[PDB]
């Protein structure tokens, strides 16, 4: 409830920033000043055309990764247990497969751009 | 012998970073099994009461159970604060 | 009925997933369901899945930005299309939102079946628990019992994972 | 199925123990090693029977002990019980460790007025026994008899008469 | 791809199946058909060659939607009862939904759709594991849920699995299409009997796995995935024409051959459950199967269609590498209905 | 449904059970043996075939290993297969015996005193 | 101390309850007043819809909401 | 089909987490543990054709704590007659259930 | 069942609608992949928080791990089909026939 409260007031303050930042000043807008910027020559196509990733596989790897994060960050509750040889087994059972990934990545040339 | 010296020489001139994430690892798993502070851990957290210690229904041929918690019966937690 | 959060946030995650289903650009795609899930999230702490909640919201906005980044390479449109461009995507936009209304008042003043069973209202508040006792969290300890009960499903997971890396360097090797 | 017996508004009457938490995290180690009899043998009653409605007199006989330790503190020294719990209530954690000083100063008043020993690191989480004379209760769950099983199997294992008996084959 | 990985992606895809069949919690069961999937989508593209990235596409969105509609399910009958054992499940619309996602899996009709496909975009080789190995977990699974299982709907979908086997085999001339529909249409059989007998249902799966095996493996032997294409091995190899034309007469369901004992076993089983129409209708359409393995068995074996002159060349070399496991599958896919009463020892 | 999948007292992958010991053991000149061995050969002449090698007396030491592993198999498979039909025997005549008034006994009375109706041929 | 007092609260709630169905429903046709759902007989922990029914929306909201927004 | 290993070896690879009644972390119980308790055991080794008829009053139970539908109904059915009783007036809830109680320890 | 179940079932049938109706780009159906992963995952957390079913607290965290494999699968074929199309288009994986 107060961190609802808190979100509500920041985001308020926020918009009403950028209201008053919209409607207190003179406003002049022509044509020429709307136009895209690319350094005062006009662009040659379209922004909205296809930009080409050169490292879209260490984008797909960084999602395998970003969820083994889920698995190891209950790791602080998980050294309260009594199984203290079965949990720290399986602790770096999962960091050293980790590893491994990173390791198959890094030799057969994965984390190299694309030309 | 002496090929996996100049191995491990040539490696920390070229790649001191893998070297002491290798070293590290390696010794994150090993030293572990060689301690004798691990059953320690282990039985701290064995000490710690996190739920009610429901009392046993006295049948008569109990003697190593207490009967009141500052009787010498029971299990001792003075290995713990010499600790 | 006390508040109508839950209802409320429940409702807007429904109305995010009418968004993304909607099929509009995919930037705008993504913007829907990063509003569900951290509406999703919102719904989670409102029962005491704290970590549960962030979590699931951790891991949504980073594959939606990896969603983004290859929206902007492989299916940028040079029109994009938001809900109102287009009589397909508002059309089924709308279909969305009237059908959520009209489930949501079959089942808010009078009581239906829809497919398995019915509805009163009530407010989600009323099948709590009532119990009273803990110094821990007892998500906590349950999502913490995995590394001691769950070694089958750390050893599933993490051979799934080694193999998710390998598969995905297999398949973009073309050749 | 049946009507749900309640006890009745005056059966659940009793004299309430009205002190805050921070007082009774002030006294909680003494209170535990002083009133552990009638505290052991309610919770006893209270895990046997499953049932909270069988339990009332127990439960009274915890009030009243408790009653009787908080008359003992406030009529030998309530002045350094009261500095203790006071300093202990100030903690937002309410945490023993900031307040050694004032519980030193309690805890050698009751020993000398009570002869009172405050309990060792471990010694309140033990599992002890009870002496008590109410029954063992036999069905707690009120379980319904449990359905008979399917007989066993039993005799000698003779081969199949005429053998297989799969259409035209003869074994 | 590389040797060693291709081999622990095939170790990946059995571990899968095999973490299915082990499972009693439903989680590990979906984990398994997740595992399962991961390491077959590589197995598919094992040669790039646009129309298997196409297959592979087409196979990973639709066993996508079967997981997610599988998991839907688990997720609803542990709602209406506190189970992840899995056993009848308690709830009739998780049965529903259930049932669906693993006739998805299955290919059976109607979401049989994208058997055709994908088995004409991969290699004969995936298209052997992708008709005989990926079947064993949805089936298994079936097994187990058999008995809370709705005898109209699965009955429903195994007639129009055969009808629909039946009536796509007639319009195609290549062989990866034809064994697909011929696969849809022996799962169909498979589902019939499910209901009723899971013995069956195990004996119909043994009989034709045997007999797809012995197919793809004499249609790797010679290299032919057209019908014109399998019309010039009587000029080159004779033996393995035969030999193709007995397993298709087999695969017909002609006594006294291998072929013909499931279906006996399932009519008769079905007869003694009061289902009359049903194996008669069954029957009465396995004859498109056993039509359009006749027009095969005519191009390939019976008559002799004209040859090219190169082909000379080819007199004077040997096939290379051997399957040591064909001549046991074919052995196996032919005479062995004398020891029909075997099929106790499958219960 | 699976008719005795759940057995009670079933080891789960045991192939064969020690009760199974109890049954008299299928003879080694068993017909069903027999046919199992010409199956091996036809296989081992297939072989031969496939191979382009000649066809009956290629390999002696592969036909006889294929007859071979043939006979050990289906040895094997005979006995439980002849097991499992008894136990089916077995349970089926329990049954029978612990639920009587499901199968009465019935006195039959002789033709003399039944009355079948009697269709003329004409 | 705190089971023995939480024991008492539950009770006295429930059985405030109870009298208030008694009043409420004197007039409804085949209302058998104290029922149970069960068929057991042994004792079932309330809902806190089975408690807190009848009373206000402070205290409904604070009981099942309140450890969770406090902060 | 279904071959069980885990029997055979006596191995429990996830068996420990099919019921809620088996062994959780620091002995917390679930919801429904004595109903889902006395349903197990009222079931045990009987089949599955038998337990579904003769144990259907402790399944009941079960699911009646699980999704406490008829406890829902009850309670609509108390709280619709008490605002029919006060929309016309002649209820006037006790001083307790408006905010003007004396709360207990 | 409470109206929040409704709903989070609802979001389910929604987003199965929307990957089953396809319209152009193949992203667009990977998202709706997407959100039946997050619909499960509320709901069986809703579901193992009201039971107070501990030990199942751990299986959504599981669910999420398969879910970006599935992902991660699908960007990858979404790379290749691109990589022969310029385009994510559905309408040219149209080389095999039924
Ligand atoms: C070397 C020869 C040798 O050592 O043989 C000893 C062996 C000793 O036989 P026996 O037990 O003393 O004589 C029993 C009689 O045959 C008396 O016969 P039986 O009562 O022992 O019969 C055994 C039984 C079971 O036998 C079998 O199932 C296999 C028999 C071969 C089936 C026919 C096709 C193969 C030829 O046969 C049948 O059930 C009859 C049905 C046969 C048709 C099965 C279905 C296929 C029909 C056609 C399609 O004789 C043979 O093996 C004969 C050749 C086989
Ligand atoms: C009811 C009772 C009856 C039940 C019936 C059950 C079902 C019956 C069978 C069902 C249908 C089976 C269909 C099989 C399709 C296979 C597809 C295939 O391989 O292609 C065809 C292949 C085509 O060959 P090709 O195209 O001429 O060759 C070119 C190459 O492909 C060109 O490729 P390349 O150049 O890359 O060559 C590499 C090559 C050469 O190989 C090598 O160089 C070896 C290199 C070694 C590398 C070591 C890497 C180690 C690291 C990886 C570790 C992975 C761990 C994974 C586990 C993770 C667990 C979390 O490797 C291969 O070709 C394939 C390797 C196969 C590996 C098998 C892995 C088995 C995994 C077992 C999983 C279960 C484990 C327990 C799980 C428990 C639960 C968790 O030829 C055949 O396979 C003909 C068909 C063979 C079927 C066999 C007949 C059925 C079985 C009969 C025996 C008895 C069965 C019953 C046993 C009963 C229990 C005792
Ligand atoms: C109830 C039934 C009871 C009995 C069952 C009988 C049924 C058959 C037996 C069971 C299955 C047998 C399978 C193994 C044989 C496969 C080998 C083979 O291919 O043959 C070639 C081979 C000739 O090769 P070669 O002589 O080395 O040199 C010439 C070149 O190879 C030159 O060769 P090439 O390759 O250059 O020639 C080209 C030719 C090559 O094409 C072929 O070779 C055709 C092979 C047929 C494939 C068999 C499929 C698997 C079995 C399924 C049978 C289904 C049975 C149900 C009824 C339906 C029948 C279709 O291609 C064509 O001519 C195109 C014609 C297309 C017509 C389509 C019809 C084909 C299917 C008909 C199968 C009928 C049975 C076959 C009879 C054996 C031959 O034939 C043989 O010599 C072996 C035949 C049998 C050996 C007998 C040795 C035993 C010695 C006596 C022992 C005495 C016992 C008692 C002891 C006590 C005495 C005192
Ligand atoms: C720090 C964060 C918190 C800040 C706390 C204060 C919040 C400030 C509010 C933010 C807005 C700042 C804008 C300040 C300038 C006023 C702009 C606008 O509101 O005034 C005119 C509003 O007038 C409109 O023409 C409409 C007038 C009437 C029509 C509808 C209004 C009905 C209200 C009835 C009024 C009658 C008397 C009411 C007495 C109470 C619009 O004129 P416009 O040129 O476009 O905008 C450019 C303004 N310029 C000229 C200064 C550059
Ligand atoms: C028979 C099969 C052998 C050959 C085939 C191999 C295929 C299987 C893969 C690996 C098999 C291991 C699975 C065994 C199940 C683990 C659970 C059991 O063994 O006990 C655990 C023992 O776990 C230990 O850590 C040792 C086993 C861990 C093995 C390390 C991982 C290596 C796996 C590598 C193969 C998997 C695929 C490839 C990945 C590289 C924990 O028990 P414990 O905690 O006392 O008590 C639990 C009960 N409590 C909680 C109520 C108290
Ligand atoms: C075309 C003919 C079929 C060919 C089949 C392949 C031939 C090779 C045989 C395969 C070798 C493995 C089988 C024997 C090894 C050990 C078996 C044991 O470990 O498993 C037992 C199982 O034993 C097997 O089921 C018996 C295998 C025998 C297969 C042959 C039957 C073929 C049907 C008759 C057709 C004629 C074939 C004659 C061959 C020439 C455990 O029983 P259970 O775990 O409780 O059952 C699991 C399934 N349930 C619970 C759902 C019922
Ligand atoms: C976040 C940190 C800063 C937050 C912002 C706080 C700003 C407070 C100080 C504001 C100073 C006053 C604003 C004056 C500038 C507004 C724009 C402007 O100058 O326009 C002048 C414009 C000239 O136009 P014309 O003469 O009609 O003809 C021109 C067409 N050819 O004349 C005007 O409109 C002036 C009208 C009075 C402005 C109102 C000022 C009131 C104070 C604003 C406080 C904002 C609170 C919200
Ligand atoms: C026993 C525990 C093991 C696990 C614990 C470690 C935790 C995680 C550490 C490893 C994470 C993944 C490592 C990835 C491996 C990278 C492989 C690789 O690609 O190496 C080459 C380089 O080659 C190497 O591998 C570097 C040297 C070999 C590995 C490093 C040393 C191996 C072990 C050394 C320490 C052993 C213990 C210390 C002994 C002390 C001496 C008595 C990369 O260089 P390039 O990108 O090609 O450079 C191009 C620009 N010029």
């Amino acid at each position: 409830m107060n961190i609802m409260l808190t979100l509500l007031t920041n985001v308020t303050l926020a918009s009403l920033l950028v209201l008053i930042a919209f409607w207190l000043p003179q406003l002049n807008a022509y044509s020429e000043k709307t136009s895209p910027y690319e350094c005062g020559f006009d662009p040659m196509g379209s922004a909205r055309l296809p930009f080409s990733m050169k490292f879209f596989l260490v984008a797909i790897t960084f999602l395998l990764f970003d969820l083994e994060i889920a698995l190891l960050l209950p790791l602080p509750w998980a050294s309260q247990t009594n199984n203290l040889k079965t949990m720290l087994t399986m602790a770096l059972f999962l960091l050293i497969l980790l590893a491994a990934s990173l390791a198959y990545e890094w030799t057969q040339k994965g984390l190299e751009w694309a030309e | 012998a002496g090929r996996i010296a100049s191995f491990l020489k040539n490696a920390w001139a070229k790649e001191p970073v893998l070297v002491a994430s290798f070293a590290i690892g390696g010794l994150a798993i090993i030293l572990p099994s060689l301690s004798p502070y691990t059953n320690y851990a282990i039985r701290i957290n064995r000490a710690t009461p996190y739920n009610y210690p429901v009392p046993l229904r006295d049948d008569g041929n109990m003697p190593d159970v207490p009967s009141h918690p500052q009787d010498p019966q029971g299990p001792s937690l003075e290995w713990l604060k010499n600790l | 009925m006390t508040m109508y959060i839950a209802f409320i946030l429940s409702t807007i995650f429904v109305i995010g997933f009418v968004g993304f289903s909607s099929k509009p650009s995919p930037i705008y795609g993504g913007l829907g369901l990063i509003v569900s899930g951290g509406v999703g999230c919102g719904i989670v702490l409102n029962f005491g899945g704290s970590f549960l909640g962030l979590m699931v919201f951790l891991i949504y906005l980073g594959g939606m930005l990896v969603v983004f980044g290859y929206t902007t390479a492989m299916a940028t449109e040079m029109y994009p299309e938001v809900w109102v461009s287009n009589k397909t995507v508002f059309g089924a936009f709308v279909s969305g939102l009237m059908m959520e209304f009209c489930m949501v008042y079959y089942a808010l003043k009078e009581e239906e079946v829809e497919i398995i069973f019915k509805f009163n209202g009530l407010g989600d508040w009323v099948i709590y628990d009532t119990g009273d006792s803990g110094f821990f969290s007892e998500e906590a300890m349950g999502i913490a019992a995995l590394y001691s009960y769950g070694t089958w499903l750390v050893i599933v997971t993490g051979w799934s994972l080694l193999i998710g890396v390998v598969v995905i360097m297999e398949i973009t090797r073309g050749n | 199925p049946g009507i749900v017996e309640l006890p009745t508004l005056e059966d659940l009457k009793v004299q309430e123990v009205k002190v805050s938490s921070s007082v009774l995290k002030a006294a909680a180690h003494h209170y535990g090693a002083q009133c552990d009899k009638p505290n052991k043998e309610f919770m006893l009653c209270r895990w046997e029977e499953k049932d909270p409605r069988r339990c009332l007199e127990e439960g009274k006989l915890v009030n009243q002990c408790a009653l009787d330790f908080f008359r003992q503190i406030k009529r030998h020294c309530a002045e350094p019980f009261t500095e203790y719990w006071t300093c202990i209530d100030y903690s937002g954690l309410q945490l023993f460790r900031h307040c050694r000083k004032q519980q030193a100063k309690f805890d050698e008043c009751v020993l000398d007025k009570l002869g009172w020993v405050r309990p060792d690191l471990g010694e309140l989480s033990k599992v002890t026994k009870v002496k008590t004379d109410r029954p063992l209760p036999e069905n707690p769950y009120h379980s319904r008899a449990r359905p008979e099983p399917n007989p066993e199997a039993e005799g000698d294992l003779k081969p199949a008469k005429h053998g297989s008996r799969l259409f035209f084959w003869t074994m | 791809m590389n040797p060693i990985i291709y081999t622990t992606l095939i170790m990946t895809v059995m571990s899968g199946t095999m973490l299915v069949m082990i499972s009693s919690h439903w989680l590990l069961i979906w984990i398994g058909f997740e595992m399962n999937l991961l390491a077959m989508i590589p197995v598919l593209m094992k040669n790039f060659n646009p129309r298997a990235t196409e297959a592979a596409t087409k196979y990973f969105l639709t066993q996508a939607t079967a997981s997610m509609m599988l998991m839907m399910a688990i997720i609803i009958n542990l709602l209406y009862s506190g189970q992840w054992t899995i056993t009848k499940m308690f709830n009739p619309v998780a049965m529903t939904m259930m049932t669906m996602a693993l006739a998805m899996k299955l290919g059976l009709s109607p979401f049989h759709f994208w058997v055709p496909e994908v088995t004409q975009g991969i290699s004969l080789q995936a298209g052997l594991l992708l008709l005989t190995w990926q079947k064993l977990a949805p089936l298994s699974v079936l097994c187990q849920i058999s008995q809370s299982i709705n005898p109209n709907l699965m009955l429903t979908m195994a007639m129009l699995s055969i009808l629909i086997g039946g009536w796509g085999g007639l319009n195609q001339t290549q062989l990866r299409k034809i064994m697909a529909y011929s696969s849809i249409a022996h799962m169909g059989w498979m589902t019939a009997v499910l209901p009723y007998n899971t013995t069956m249902t195990i004996l119909n799966l043994l009989i034709y796995i045997t007999m797809t095996l012995a197919m793809f493996m004499l249609l790797i032997h010679s290299s032919a995935t057209t019908t014109l294409s399998l019309s010039h091995t009587w000029n080159k190899m004779p033996v393995i024409t035969s030999l193709m034309m007995v397993t298709l007469l087999s695969m017909g369901g002609l006594p006294p051959l291998s072929g013909f004992m499931p279906k006996w076993m399932i009519i008769q089983e079905m007869t003694k459950n009061e289902s009359i129409i049903m194996p008669t209708l069954m029957a009465m359409t396995a004859l498109l199967n056993l039509y359009f393995y006749m027009r095969l068995a005519y191009s390939s074996s019976l008559t002799m269609f004209p040859s090219t002159n190169n082909m000379k060349m080819k007199w004077q070399f040997e096939h290379t590498k051997q399957m040591k496991l064909l001549p046991t599958m074919i052995v196996l896919s032919t005479l062995v209905l004398p020891m029909t009463p075997a099929l106790s020892s499958l219960n | 449904m699976t008719m005795m999948s759940g057995r009670p007292g079933r080891v789960p992958l045991q192939f064969l059970p020690n009760e199974a010991r109890s049954l008299p053991p299928p003879k080694l000149t068993d017909p069903r043996l027999v046919y199992m061995g010409f199956l091996g050969y036809c296989s081992g002449l297939i072989d031969n075939a496939i191979r382009r090698r000649p066809v009956v007396s290629a390999g002696l030491h592969r036909q006889l290993l294929y007859v071979t592993s043939f006979v050990f198999f289906g040895y094997y498979l005979l006995k439980r297969q002849d097991y499992m039909y008894a136990l089916r025997d077995h349970d089926m005549f329990a049954y029978v015996k612990s639920h009587p008034e499901d199968f009465p006994e019935k006195d039959k009375k002789t033709y003399g005193e039944i009355l079948e109706e009697f269709h003329p041929v004409r | 101390l705190f089971q023995a007092e939480k024991d008492r609260r539950v009770l006295q709630m429930l059985r405030e309850n109870l009298e208030e169905e008694a009043i409420i429903m004197k007039d409804v046709p085949d209302w058998k007043v104290g029922e149970s759902v069960f068929h057991t007989t042994r004792w079932v922990t309330p809902m806190m819809g089975e408690l807190y029914g009848l009373r206000t929306n402070e205290e409904i909201l604070s009981a099942t909401y309140g450890f969770i927004w406090y902060t | 089909p279904f071959f069980d290993v885990q029997k055979r070896l006596g191995l429990d690879l996830d068996r420990w987490m099919t019921i809620q009644s088996a062994e959780q972390p620091h002995k917390i119980p679930g919801r429904c543990h004595a109903f889902e308790k006395e349903w197990i055991e009222c079931a045990h080794g009987i089949g599955g054709i038998r337990a579904e008829k003769e144990c259907k009053i402790e399944f009941d139970d079960f699911v009646e704590c699980l999704l406490r539908q008829k406890t829902m109904k009850r309670l609509s059915a108390i709280k619709r007659q008490r605002d029919k009783l006060i929309k016309e007036g002649k209820y006037t809830p006790p001083p307790h259930h408006l905010g003007k109680e004396d709360p207990r320890p | 069942m409470p109206l929040v179940y409704m709903n989070i079932i609802m979001a389910f049938a929604i987003a199965l609608a929307g990957l089953l109706m396809y319209r152009s780009h193949l992203m667009s159906s990977l998202l709706c992949l997407e959100g039946m992963m997050l619909s499960l995952f509320i709901m069986s957390t809703l579901i193992i928080l009201n039971t107070h079913f501990t030990l199942a607290n751990m299986m959504p965290i599981i669910l999420l791990v398969f879910a970006a494999c599935e992902a991660a699968l699908g960007l990858s074929l979404l790379v290749m089909v691109s990589n022969t199309y310029g385009t994510d288009y559905v309408q040219n994986l149209n080389l095999l026939q039924c």
